[PDB]
């Protein structure tokens, strides 16, 4: 009903678990057997994962709906680092 | 109503009064509201006046922003690379 | 009572109507004048109920109208007659 | 996608000729020669 | 460190990756951060060397399958016999082990994608189950396992969870995926079911009596698809039981067809039983519904039979009735059904309503006296009643063959009905022509629908007579009019007496156009009632005078012995009584004989209707083309005469038709 999402730099971040199942890596991670639910992270950073999290708000919110696209913004030095993870969670 | 908010102390992603946003953040928390303040980075948060006027200022892919209570009124950064 | 008396009182009568011939069935074909002839009791087609089309001669033989016109046609010499018929 | 549209994003600020120099991810620096418009 | 790609070590990650591993297999405890490194601990070996690895992960983790596969069957093979049990902890500790490693190599895949020989290493993973069940296992297994199903008769019941498992255990493993179930034990399964119901079959059938059989088959079988839902997949329900079927019932079907004779002869849920078994076979039914045919004839024409010299119509009808009420309560009853047995009902009741005794065929005479004798007034029986019983009669109507004979007489049945107000109710005797027209058509009750009609359209004709009566300068009776082609009456040839006709007559002259009425005599009554109010019968007989004798006025006025001779009547019943004849003190065959004539001139013009009819829309026909075709069209009116058919062809070539030369039969048309 609700999972932890924690990174490399300490910073905690808890939503529902369907909201962490959108990338593959991680439905796979909550189906790791034990039960197991809270997960962390011990190599993507802070300014990263929570760039993640919130690329996950928005087509889990806003998808398939009635509105103007918007663009996204990304900074242009953790945008290296952001494709990383990026490339890391398979989302 | 219809916001998104980034609660920090800890940030939690959930999304009608401030009373009822009090709730939303005791969902796993699980404290209850008389042990929390509401602050706008200046200012204080009542509970007399609903959230839609206290909006759409927060996009769902970057939206904007907890003091606890200790023993009875409310007392009391991302990294970069090179 | 009494025995020579026979006062007549209430009549009653039954009969048919027909038309101004003898007629043995309207010789061209040989179905009566008053009942559907060959082409319209076989065609299965619209035609009225009662009476398909009782046609008078002006020679004073009356026959269904489309057996003497296409008899009519064919030849226009009247059958009974050996004259020309209306 | 958040892999995909950060590459297009890295493409309109990296030269064509600093795909494998830049060493992002060295299972990565092939799909940076992979996407066309 | 951080998701920089870094040269990590190759042994550091592989021991506790490697025991993570073998901790998911068989579901051993796993703890929850482990799991939640190991993804960093594979994506870290997927990048930099400076260089992608995973063809090194894959290759090992297939050797450690490998592996895994052999000590399972050597652990399996160790197993007297009980290879199932420990294969049944396998695969249930194995199943979902592999999935959790499906999962735990995502990015091993999704970077690997691109470069495909046996990728997905799930689909690699149950390959090397594959390897572990083409071993000779699949020919010891099934051999002990079908073992295990062969204890099918009181050898129940082993765990449906293990064999169940074993079964269950082959279709799951596909990239066709039936095919290695199909291949491994489909085929086994079903030749070996096959020769076991074959022998218990043979075994089975010389034991018991034939209804005996038929329960215990049809047991043996209702528990099958129970067994088969318990054990097998769904994919072969269809298939297993077809043979079952297929050798238990309709390997034998010469003896259930030989029973039936027996069985549909007796009203007595075997027979029911041997619908239900003879159905589910390519040919079951056929001799089946002979004999229930043949039956119902049988038992039929015994009912219709029974009724000689007994002059009953109502007992003919009411026999038939009986019948068909009889087995239509046995058909919809027990044989699920039908409308197969209906129709053999239908023709069997056909047949028996035909006699051909020497008369012939009896039938539609009875069924036009049975209407007439329902309709009379008896003053008896109840209305709202007559209708229902009509209603019966349209069945027994319905079966006649010749439809022909019952109109024709239920035309003079009709006729002398009303000219002589014989019937009871207009409203009904209207609703029965409405029977026949609902049964037949426009054409068969037309000159009975205008024939009903001339009685209203002669009331106000009377009535309209009634006001021309007094209606000019000075000045009792009434009269029916009839449209004269609808009415079988004839004439059967007598001067005007009180008169009184013609002033009558000029008014349907002048009414209508050119209509010419004839004045039938036959049927024209009087005024009874002698004065001396309680016999009276005086209507035809016009003479009303000494008091004199029969032979003493041979001289009456202008009229013909014909008839006159039959009707001097009057001096036979009350009132005049050669010696001496006193004054009073107080108060069909041979119709019918020369009816029966009509109906054949009738079925000429219908014939020739049919041929004019066919030979207009369809252009030439060869001389025996064009029969069967008019038998076609005039099937329900009658079975005709092709004695008469032939006929009927050289005269309508006199007329509309022409032929030329017959060396290949030929008819045409003619305008
Ligand atoms: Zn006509
Ligand atoms: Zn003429
Ligand atoms: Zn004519």
């Amino acid at each position: 009903m609700y999972v932890k999402l924690i990174s490399s730099d300490g910073h905690e971040f808890i939503v529902k678990r369907e909201h962490a199942l959108t990338s593959g890596t991680i439905k796979a991670m909550l189906s790791g057997p034990g039960q197991a639910n809270e997960v962390n992270f011990r190599e993507i950073p802070s300014h990263v994962l929570s760039k993640v999290c919130m690329y996950f708000t928005y087509k889990v919110r806003y998808t398939n709906s009635s509105t103007e696209i918007p663009e996204f913004p990304i900074a242009p030095e953790i945008a290296l680092e952001l494709l990383m993870a990026a490339n890391f969670l398979d989302c | 109503m219809d916001v998104f908010l980034m609660i920090r102390r800890t940030t939690i992603f959930t999304d009608s009064t401030v009373f009822e946003l009090k709730r939303i953040v005791e969902g796993i928390l699980k404290r209850p509201p008389d042990e929390q303040r509401l602050y706008k980075d200046d200012q204080l948060l009542d509970d007399g006046k609903t959230l839609g006027e206290c909006s759409q200022t927060a996009r769902p892919q970057a939206p904007a922003t907890l003091a606890f209570r200790a023993d009875d009124t409310f007392e009391a950064p991302f990294s970069s690379p090179p | 009572a009494k025995k020579k008396r026979f006062e007549v009182k209430k009549w009653n009568a039954v009969a048919l109507w027909a038309w101004d011939i003898v007629v043995d069935n309207c010789a061209i074909c040989r179905n009566h004048i008053m009942d559907l002839c060959i082409e319209c009791q076989a065609n299965q087609a619209s035609a009225t109920s009662e009476e398909c089309t009782v046609a008078w001669g002006v020679c004073n033989h009356a026959f269904h109208f489309h057996c003497i016109s296409r008899w009519l046609k064919t030849r226009q010499v009247c059958p009974l007659d050996n004259r020309e018929w209306e | 996608t958040l892999k995909e549209r950060c590459l297009q994003v890295v493409r309109s600020l990296v030269k064509p000729e600093n795909y494998r120099r830049l060493d992002i991810v060295r299972s990565l620096y092939e799909d940076l020669e992979d996407h066309p418009n | 460190m951080s998701l920089k790609p870094r040269v990590v070590d190759f042994d550091e990650t592989w021991n506790k990756l490697l025991t993570t591993i073998k901790a998911v297999v068989m579901l051993e405890y796993v703890e929850r951060a482990t799991w939640n490194d190991r993804f960093s601990d594979i994506y870290a070996l997927c990048v930099a060397y400076p260089e992608p690895l995973g063809e090194r992960l894959y290759t090992e983790t297939k050797i450690f399958l490998e592996n895994h596969v052999r000590h399972l069957h050597k652990r399996v093979l160790e197993s007297e016999e009980q290879v199932l049990v420990m294969y049944h902890r396998y695969w249930e500790e194995y199943s979902k082990g592999a999935d959790y490693m499906d999962c735990l190599y995502r990015y091993l895949n999704t970077q690997f994608i691109k470069k495909n020989p046996l990728m997905e290493i799930g689909e690699l993973a149950l390959d090397m189950w594959r390897k572990l069940m083409v071993e000779p296992l699949q020919a010891i297994l099934i051999r002990m396992l079908l073992r295990e199903i062969k204890n099918d008769r009181g050898g129940e019941d082993p765990n449906q969870k293990v064999i169940h498992g074993v079964i269950n255990s082959f279709v799951h493993v596909e990239q066709f995926p039936l095919k290695f179930y199909q291949e491994i034990f489909e085929s086994p399964f079903l030749t070996e079911t096959g020769e076991y119901y074959k022998q218990e079959a043979s075994n089975l059938l010389q034991e018991s009596n034939c209804s005996q059989y038929m329960e215990k088959v049809l047991g043996r079988l209702k528990d099958e698809e129970i067994r088969c839902r318990k054990y097998l997949h769904p994919s072969s329900y269809t298939k297993v039981i077809h043979e079952c079927q297929q050798r238990m019932v309709a390997d034998h079907l010469q003896f259930l067809h030989a029973e039936c004779h027996n069985i549909i002869r007796q009203e007595k849920n075997d027979m029911a039983n041997m619908y239900v078994l003879l159905r589910a076979v390519s040919t079951g039914l056929p001799h089946m519904i002979q004999e229930l045919q043949n039956h119902i004839h049988d038992e039929g024409l015994r009912a219709t039979s029974n009724l000689t010299q007994e002059n009953m119509p109502t007992l003919f009808v009411e026999s038939v009735l009986e019948v068909h009420g009889k087995f239509v309560q046995l058909i919809n009853t027990v044989l699920n059904g039908d409308q197969h047995f209906m129709s053999a009902l239908d023709k069997a009741l056909t047949s028996v309503v035909n006699y051909r005794e020497p008369s012939v065929c009896k039938a539609p005479e009875l069924l036009a006296k049975y209407c007439d004798n329902l309709l009379k007034k008896s003053a008896g029986m109840t209305e709202n009643e007559v209708e229902d019983r009509l209603t019966s009669f349209i069945t027994v109507f319905k079966y006649i063959d010749d439809k022909d004979v019952f109109q024709k007489f239920y035309a003079r049945m009709l006729a002398k009905r009303l000219i002589h107000g014989l019937s009871m109710s207009m409203d009904s005797e209207e609703a029965m022509i409405n029977k026949l027209k609902q049964a037949c058509g426009y054409e068969f009750t037309s000159k009975l629908h205008r024939m009903y009609t001339d009685m209203s359209v002669s009331a106000d004709l009377n009535n309209k007579f009634n006001n021309f009566i007094k209606n000019q300068d000075t000045v009792s009776f009434q009269i029916y009019v009839l449209q004269a082609g609808a009415w079988p009456l004839t004439q059967a040839p007598p001067q005007e007496l009180e008169k009184s006709v013609q002033m009558f007559e000029l008014f349907y002259s002048q009414h209508f156009s050119g209509r010419k009425l004839t004045w039938l005599h036959y049927l024209c009554t009087g005024e009874v009632k002698m004065n001396l109010k309680p016999v009276a019968m005086v209507t035809t007989y016009q003479m009303a005078v000494s008091e004199v004798s029969y032979k003493e006025l041979q001289d009456s006025t202008q009229m013909n012995e014909k008839e006159l001779t039959k009707t001097i009547s009057l001096l036979d019943v009350k009132m005049i009584n050669e010696s001496s004849f006193s004054l009073n003190m107080n108060f069909t065959p041979q119709e019918m004989e020369q009816t029966r004539s009509a109906v054949d001139e009738d079925r000429k013009m219908y014939l020739q209707a049919a041929i004019v009819r066919i030979m207009k829309a369809r252009k030439v026909l060869r001389h025996n083309a064009l029969i069967q075709e008019v038998i076609s069209q005039s099937r329900a009116r009658f079975n005709p005469s092709i004695s008469m058919i032939k006929k009927c062809i050289e005269v309508l070539i006199d007329k509309y038709i022409e032929r030329s030369q017959a060396s290949a039969d030929e008819y045409s048309y003619v305008a």
